[PDB]
């Protein structure tokens, strides 16, 4: 008569590492990388804002294809490739430091500006290459100043605004720089051209230099942007000759929002908080292989196709 | 392994047991049984859900983007947070690494260990009455029947009944 | 657990034993007795002041600011720098959270294993002069008074002084 | 009779978590991240300077809050907040990165230029937005470069700073931009006004910008200050005709020191390693929740309240 | 130590084995004679191999310079990549010191391990012919010859051959 | 009669720290921290290219020091310390980048940009800053463009390079910077001067200025150097009347390469995957404590001599 003590074995084991074993087998294990994405953008239950092929520097100055975008609030902001922040070509200065102060905001309000120019001046100097509503238009926030009468000289003046808020202000403006001497002279005169801007934080000086270019979207003329903030109750003066792209209305950015830049379509009835170029990641595992590229709430990127944490003993089969 | 038994001093496990991770197999005059024992399955399977439970308890470390997917980071700064994510990335995988490798050892161990408390146990239980095979059994040294082996399995096996009968026959002498 | 005595076959801790440890209760013709083991008591907690140690040895590295508090940061550069630190953060948390549920889940253990050692010890002092309860007791087929007690746990009990009116006993014959 | 072997236990024990178990009672455990800070700046056995209302920037420049911090040797640094770097409003170019190289120095001296400059030269220009001692004053390490006549052509001028040391050196100058036509005129005459600086490695050129701009302490013109570093043996050529703000005094950064931000008392009583914004932290234990902005040797920073390190078995009552 | 064997119950180790890791040193009528066991040497040797494979497999990660070693660097920059880079060597020194530290705690108890596995194997083998010394011998109460010996050190020894005569001698009656 | 059990042990044995003990004896030990390195540059297996006194940056440009680096194929690039990238002094605008990008190339092949010009200009100046065979030369990928008539205005003149390839091109180009107004006037004549430089994507204006500076290889002229990438099908147009150094070759990075910074020997016959500044190192030990500036594939950098693991049970010797 006798009793014996055991233990249960499995058919088919799984081999996992050990401190002591790479090929250790044992009853049952399970995979702590995920291995599997989303190809969507999981936008449940998120006041979300797609671009399309509004550029985020394009909200700020009012480029045509951001037209639906000038505006608004949200809690996730979404860049698709290829889009467009300039009609007219051109160029702005410490591009990166703004697209991701957008990129991190949870909405814009824009607020006029005010300035009015004498009659010598025309605001509203349109191109073919910032079309809208079938005409020649341009950037909805900023105003091409330009000599009324062709080749006479642009007038010497001032403009300052004042922000009369509890935040600070994001201002930005253009300089234009002429692919020839008739075009600076027929815009500007053959005076000598100079733009001076100046708040409590801020001075700079910009000089529209003429040269010849290749052309951009028809264009071989260039508009460069720059921006600042104007804190609170502070005032910033532009004293200009010609050349100066004059803003018509500030941003305000509000709030924090989550940007992404991802081409993948958008799901409505999914729901994500860890999000990369090629869409979302739902997981409880603790690291991930899909990419070390990711914005959210998401799982450690780990080097590895899988790694297998035992839940069984030692298989030992016969 | 650590404590002996799996993989150790008992052959092989029983591939015929789905009804938990320990057990008995008994041999009498009736024929033989089996059984599986639930307290040390538990035991043992309550701890693996404890790891289980840790791999999967979440920080709330919101992450935005430090480089543009569709337009150029400047060069130098681009080297430098291609040398940082790549410098973390290693990090991770060796945490990764070491975590699965590690648990997994205590893993394995903890289930030889909680084979080894019930062995352990039944050896007690049966004290002067049995003997130990090396392999894992018992040989009783008194007449056990199915409602005897359920003493047993079931930690209600008072030794003093049959110590009598179970030590003349180990000394063998009648 | 692990050794299968702490919180195992040993039902419950002493409250009443602040000496120490682990220890003795013995029982015999002179009543009660009640001793903590010094030897057990003190393996277990160097070791546990070896964990201590390591946990404050401080590493060198002096660190400078890269955030300036009073006045503002370039903003690209400043994003770089909060990703930099939460990710090491983020690596650091995981590490302390590690070690902690390792450490805890070792020492834990450890002291288990010195309370069966102490067991182990004392049950092959005896050898076949006493039996186990199952219960971490055992039972002394001999005559045992407060000095045969007391030898016991400071490890001069001899055996064969005993062995023979113990045998008898264990047969219960005279 | 029978012998009987057991382990102790407690009335009260204390949770802690393990690779298994969340909520594991022992009979002891000891906190290893720590919570609590000190609100003051332990400096026993460290050299420091405090700068009070004096900012890093000002002590090379000489503003008249740092009077008292133009020259010394520390070990360590202290910045306070609203600290004063501009009397005559104005900034720097590449600022942070000169706050930081003199946050980490442990000690600064100076050295006069030895500029002279003709009759024709006014060099102790003034003005009321740096008081000293009750009279109009200036920068202690500059000098406002004026036309001794007013409204006259200041003087084509030429100096040159030559590094005898062994050591590298740090030059500040200033471009002052005027807030008006006739103010520019009245200090530097009707002529074209460039300002050229090279040295072995360096060159650059600068030009004094006209422009409106707010009053900021009772100025709307603004002086721009650069730096460079003077290496041993090396010299560097001020070439200039008007707006150049000059050195008398350079700089020498001294060793190393560890910079401070924070607003709190100092106490000479107690020692410690590490810091933050917040006062001191001292402690043995490996990782700390009060910030993750610290200075010094310290703890890790966790994002944690409690991990408590058992030193005790498990705890088994009845 | 953790399973009591090694710098435990076993008063010291033998210099004098160079042969392996574990073994026997025997005393009989022939005189003594000593031999290393080699399944137990075989199982800690290529437990420490699987540490030194893992300690050993290289997981790079090309990285490129971000520090000019002749050239100046921009200061702030410099000063991110200085935070950096040692806040990552921070990170790599406390786990290359955990690894060890942790390693080594394992690498002693699986050796103290396999010599109690190795204990217990010849305890069930020898089963009621010999008795515990407590010092790590086992005194056999029958003549046990250098074949009796070879047969032990061999697991083929058969207890039930030698029983009778050695109850015999243990009880000393019938 | 009996059998005993035991273990062995050895007369010395080695040290290690466990969890709990600083200070275990263990029969064996072995280092996991490398502190030995090679003292070359251990180049088996590799078509590397010794850049000798060459600086990287004066591969593009041509000084003579780099005549036997203008183009060529490599996997791995050495710079050595004090290499040249001036003969004419000057500076470069974001040089560190640009030599990032060079030391990460796997070679370089030069294109002609084919610029020609009128009679009036002198194409040929050259320097005793720049020697070749003993006489005066220049930057061998570039062109000093001067009035041939001396004191006369340099002809307003037009240069377009446009780039015929699928990849893009590296152009770079000088500014001269004059240390007279003689100087200037010889070179470029009496006329204000202006370089303007435009592309598709680029776009940059450049005044010489005349300044007095020391001198350098014999100069106290300067040449500020400017870079772009030409991108593949894109035109870009150099517009100038003076002070252009052109650019008569353009450059085109190819493939990647390892670059190393170590003044160390090379060997031919060691092979290795990691290096710093002092050499190679080869090691299968996960760490190292050579050096925390190291490139390629590398043990991680450690604040440690030595950290033994363990390869034996505890020695308990007698
Ligand atoms: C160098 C000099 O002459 N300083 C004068 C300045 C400057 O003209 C303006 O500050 C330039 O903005 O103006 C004052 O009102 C001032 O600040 O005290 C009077 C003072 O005599
Ligand atoms: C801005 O302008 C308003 C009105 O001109 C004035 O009251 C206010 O003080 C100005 N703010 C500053 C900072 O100069
Ligand atoms: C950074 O890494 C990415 C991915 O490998 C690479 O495409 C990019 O060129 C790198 N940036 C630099 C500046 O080397
Ligand atoms: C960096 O993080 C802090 C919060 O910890 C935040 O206030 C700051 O704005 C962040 N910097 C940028 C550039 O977003
Ligand atoms: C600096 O000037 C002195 C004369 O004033 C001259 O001897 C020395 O060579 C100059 N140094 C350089 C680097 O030009
Ligand atoms: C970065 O660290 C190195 C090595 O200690 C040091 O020489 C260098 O000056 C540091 N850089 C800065 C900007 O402090
Ligand atoms: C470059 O020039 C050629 C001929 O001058 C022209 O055909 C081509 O369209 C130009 N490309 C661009 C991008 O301007």
């Amino acid at each position: 008569d006798k009793i014996c003590l055991g233990h249960h074995a499995v058919a088919n084991g799984t081999i996992v590492k050990t401190l002591t074993n790479e090929q250790e087998e044992v009853t049952n294990a399970t995979e702590t990388v995920e291995s599997t994405g989303i190809n969507r953008l999981c936008m449940k239950g998120r006041k979300h804002k797609d671009l399309g092929n509004c550029h985020p520097i394009g909200m700020l100055i009012g480029t045509p294809a951001c037209d639906l975008h000038l505006t608004g609030m949200w809690d996730t902001l979404i860049e698709r490739e290829n889009a467009i922040a300039y009609c007219y070509p051109g160029a702005t200065v410490n591009v990166e430091a703004l697209r991701q102060k957008i990129m991190e905001s949870g909405g814009i309000n824009k607020i006029s500006t005010g300035f009015t120019y004498g009659s010598s001046i025309n605001s509203a100097g349109t191109t073919r290459a910032c079309m809208r509503n079938g005409g020649n238009s341009f950037y909805a926030e900023l105003k091409w100043l330009v000599s009324k009468s062709k080749g006479q000289n642009f007038p010497q003046t001032t403009n300052t605004y004042r922000n009369t808020d509890t935040a600070e202000h994001l201002i930005m403006w253009g300089i234009h720089h002429p692919s020839s001497t008739q075009e600076k002279n027929d815009l500007y005169g053959t005076q000598s051209i100079s733009i001076s801007v100046g708040s409590s934080t801020y001075r700079n000086n910009f000089v529209p230099v003429v040269g010849a270019r290749p052309q951009v979207n028809g264009q071989s003329g260039r508009i460069d942007f720059h921006w600042t903030l104007v804190q609170p109750g502070d005032n910033i003066t532009f004293s200009h000759n010609g050349g100066l792209i004059a803003p018509s209305r500030v941003s305000k950015l509000i709030g924090r929002g989550l940007g992404i830049q991802s081409d993948a379509p958008i799901d409505n009835n999914c729901e994500s908080k860890c999000f990369w170029r090629g869409g979302s990641i739902n997981t409880r595992l603790p690291f991930q292989n899909l990419s070390p590229r990711t914005v959210g709430q998401c799982p450690k990127y780990v080097n590895r196709r899988s790694l297998m944490l035992a839940t069984g003993m030692r298989n030992v089969p016969e | 392994g650590l404590f002996g038994a799996i993989a150790g001093f008992l052959e092989n496990g029983w591939e015929g047991m789905v009804d938990g991770w320990y057990g008995f197999r008994h041999q009498n005059a009736q024929g033989t049984g089996q059984a599986a024992d639930y307290k040390s399955t538990q035991a043992a399977i309550d701890q693996i859900t404890g790891k289980l439970n840790r791999l999967v308890e979440k920080t709330n470390t919101e992450f935005e983007s430090i480089e543009s997917e569709f337009s150029e980071i400047e060069h130098q700064i681009g080297n430098v947070i291609n040398w940082t994510k790549d410098s973390i990335t290693d990090i991770w995988t060796y945490q990764a690494e070491l975590l699965v490798a590690m648990e997994n050892q205590h893993t394995i161990d903890m289930a030889d260990s909680e084979m080894l408390n019930l062995y352990e146990r039944v050896r007690k239980q049966l004290r002067q009455n049995a003997e130990e095979d090396g392999k894992g059994c018992f040989e009783i040294y008194h007449a056990c029947d199915d409602s005897c082996m359920e003493s047993i399995r079931n930690n209600t096996y008072d030794h003093s009944q049959y110590r009598e009968e179970a030590l003349l026959n180990r000394l063998n002498i009648n």
